[PDB]
Protein backbone atom coordinates (compact mmCIF):
# COMPACT_ATOMS: atom_id res chain seq x y z
CA UNK A 1 0.00 0.00 0.00
CA UNK A 2 2.78 2.49 0.68
CA UNK A 3 6.73 2.23 0.15
CA UNK A 4 6.72 -1.17 2.35
CA UNK A 5 8.80 -1.37 5.14
CA UNK A 6 11.02 0.86 3.86
CA UNK A 7 9.08 4.07 4.33
CA UNK A 8 6.21 3.37 6.53
CA UNK A 9 3.84 5.44 8.90
CA UNK A 10 4.04 2.99 11.71
CA UNK A 11 5.52 5.26 14.45
CA UNK A 12 2.93 8.23 13.79
CA UNK A 13 0.21 5.72 13.62
CA UNK A 14 1.60 4.70 17.14
CA UNK A 15 1.26 7.85 18.36
CA UNK A 16 -2.07 8.64 17.40
CA UNK A 17 -3.03 5.39 19.69
CA UNK A 18 -1.14 6.92 22.24
CA UNK A 19 -3.34 9.43 21.49
CA UNK A 20 -6.67 7.48 21.64
CA UNK A 21 -8.55 8.83 23.85
CA UNK A 22 -10.61 10.74 21.61
CA UNK A 23 -10.64 8.27 18.92
CA UNK A 24 -14.36 6.66 18.61
CA UNK A 25 -15.20 3.80 16.45
CA UNK A 26 -18.28 2.84 14.84
CA UNK A 27 -19.29 -0.52 13.88
CA UNK A 28 -22.24 -2.47 12.46
CA UNK A 29 -23.18 -4.90 15.06
CA UNK A 30 -20.01 -5.43 17.03
CA UNK A 31 -20.53 -2.22 19.44
CA UNK A 32 -23.21 0.14 20.55
CA UNK A 33 -23.83 3.50 18.66
CA UNK A 34 -25.60 1.88 15.75
CA UNK A 35 -26.61 5.26 14.45
CA UNK A 36 -24.32 7.77 13.13
CA UNK A 37 -25.94 10.85 14.15
CA UNK A 38 -25.85 9.14 18.11
CA UNK A 39 -22.13 8.37 17.83
CA UNK A 40 -21.38 11.89 16.03
CA UNK A 41 -23.18 13.67 19.15
CA UNK A 42 -21.56 11.59 21.97
CA UNK A 43 -17.80 12.59 21.09
CA UNK A 44 -18.22 16.04 21.36
CA UNK A 45 -19.86 15.64 24.72
CA UNK A 46 -17.00 13.09 25.85
CA UNK A 47 -14.10 14.76 24.35
CA UNK A 48 -14.72 17.99 25.36
CA UNK A 49 -13.60 17.54 29.21
CA UNK A 50 -16.09 19.73 30.23
CA UNK A 51 -18.76 19.30 33.39
CA UNK A 52 -21.84 18.50 33.25
CA UNK A 53 -24.11 21.37 32.79
CA UNK A 54 -21.55 22.95 30.36
CA UNK A 55 -22.75 19.50 28.54
CA UNK A 56 -26.30 20.04 29.54
CA UNK A 57 -26.25 23.69 27.74
CA UNK A 58 -24.61 22.00 24.73
CA UNK A 59 -27.68 19.22 24.72
CA UNK A 60 -30.09 22.71 25.28
CA UNK A 61 -28.62 24.30 22.33
CA UNK A 62 -28.80 21.38 20.14
CA UNK A 63 -32.63 20.37 21.29
CA UNK A 64 -31.17 16.57 21.52
CA UNK A 65 -33.92 15.79 24.64
CA UNK A 66 -32.77 12.08 24.54
CA UNK A 67 -29.24 11.94 24.24
CA UNK A 68 -29.38 14.31 28.10
CA UNK A 69 -31.65 11.71 28.87
CA UNK A 70 -29.04 8.89 28.15
CA UNK A 71 -25.65 10.73 28.59
CA UNK A 72 -26.09 13.39 31.18
CA UNK A 73 -28.42 12.13 33.65
CA UNK A 74 -27.24 9.20 34.89
CA UNK A 75 -26.15 8.38 38.71
CA UNK A 76 -23.63 10.21 39.91
CA UNK A 77 -23.02 13.58 38.47
CA UNK A 78 -23.10 16.32 41.48
CA UNK A 79 -24.29 19.15 39.73
CA UNK A 80 -22.76 22.39 41.49
CA UNK A 81 -25.36 24.33 43.15
CA UNK B 1 -52.31 2.02 35.10
CA UNK B 2 -55.15 3.22 37.71
CA UNK B 3 -55.32 2.08 41.03
CA UNK B 4 -52.60 2.53 44.38
CA UNK B 5 -50.40 0.15 46.04
CA UNK B 6 -50.50 0.42 49.73
CA UNK B 7 -46.59 0.59 50.19
CA UNK B 8 -45.49 0.74 53.59
CA UNK B 9 -41.47 2.04 54.56
CA UNK B 10 -40.37 1.44 57.75
CA UNK B 11 -37.11 3.51 58.13
CA UNK B 12 -34.35 4.73 60.55
CA UNK B 13 -35.08 7.71 61.84
CA UNK B 14 -31.97 9.50 62.25
CA UNK B 15 -30.89 8.92 58.17
CA UNK B 16 -33.42 11.02 56.54
CA UNK B 17 -31.87 14.40 54.92
CA UNK B 18 -34.56 16.95 57.09
CA UNK B 19 -34.75 16.19 60.95
CA UNK B 20 -36.98 20.08 60.31
CA UNK B 21 -39.56 20.55 58.08
CA UNK B 22 -41.14 17.39 59.32
CA UNK B 23 -41.77 18.25 63.22
CA UNK B 24 -44.80 19.87 61.83
CA UNK B 25 -47.93 17.62 63.67
CA UNK B 26 -51.49 16.66 61.52
CA UNK B 27 -50.37 19.23 59.15
CA UNK B 28 -49.02 18.73 55.78
CA UNK B 29 -45.50 19.67 55.02
CA UNK B 30 -43.25 19.84 52.20
CA UNK B 31 -40.62 17.75 51.17
CA UNK B 32 -37.42 18.43 48.76
CA UNK B 33 -36.69 14.82 46.48
CA UNK B 34 -33.09 16.78 45.34
CA UNK B 35 -30.79 14.54 46.72
CA UNK B 36 -27.13 16.06 46.89
CA UNK B 37 -23.98 13.66 47.82
CA UNK B 38 -21.93 16.21 50.08
CA UNK B 39 -25.09 15.75 53.36
CA UNK B 40 -23.98 11.96 53.71
CA UNK B 41 -27.71 11.29 54.45
CA UNK B 42 -30.21 9.61 52.34
CA UNK B 43 -33.57 11.70 51.35
CA UNK B 44 -36.79 9.41 51.85
CA UNK B 45 -37.88 8.00 48.09
CA UNK B 46 -40.87 9.23 46.65
CA UNK B 47 -44.30 7.33 45.80
CA UNK B 48 -44.07 5.33 49.09
CA UNK B 49 -47.91 6.11 50.52
CA UNK B 50 -46.80 5.45 53.93
CA UNK B 51 -44.02 5.49 56.01
CA UNK B 52 -42.69 4.83 59.38
CA UNK B 53 -39.67 5.99 60.86
CA UNK B 54 -37.74 4.55 64.08
CA UNK B 55 -36.00 6.39 66.61
CA UNK B 56 -33.24 5.52 69.14
CA UNK B 57 -31.62 8.50 69.91
CA UNK B 58 -28.83 8.12 66.93
CA UNK B 59 -28.20 10.00 64.03
CA UNK B 60 -26.39 8.84 60.59
CA UNK B 61 -26.26 5.11 61.92
CA UNK B 62 -28.29 1.96 61.34
CA UNK B 63 -29.79 -0.67 62.58
CA UNK B 64 -32.27 0.92 64.48
CA UNK B 65 -35.61 -0.48 62.89
CA UNK B 66 -34.77 -4.10 62.03
CA UNK B 67 -36.08 -5.52 65.52
CA UNK B 68 -39.20 -3.18 64.94
CA UNK B 69 -39.82 -4.61 61.34
CA UNK B 70 -39.12 -8.35 62.47
CA UNK B 71 -41.16 -7.93 65.27
CA UNK B 72 -44.04 -6.22 63.27
CA UNK B 73 -44.06 -8.84 60.78
CA UNK B 74 -44.12 -11.12 63.17
CA UNK B 75 -46.89 -9.64 64.92
CA UNK B 76 -48.76 -9.58 61.27
CA UNK B 77 -48.29 -13.51 60.82
CA UNK B 78 -50.31 -14.13 63.37
CA UNK B 79 -53.18 -12.20 62.43
CA UNK B 80 -56.66 -13.44 61.31
CA UNK B 81 -57.55 -13.34 57.49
Amino acid sequence: YTRTQAQHLFIILMECMKKKELITVFRMGSEGHQDIDLAILTALLKGANASAPDQLSLALAWNRVDIARSQIFIYGQQWPV
Amino acid sequence: SRGKICTIGIAPWGIVENQEDLIGRDVVRPYQTMSNPMSKLTVLNSMHSHFILADNGTTGKYGAEVKLRRQLEKHISLQKI
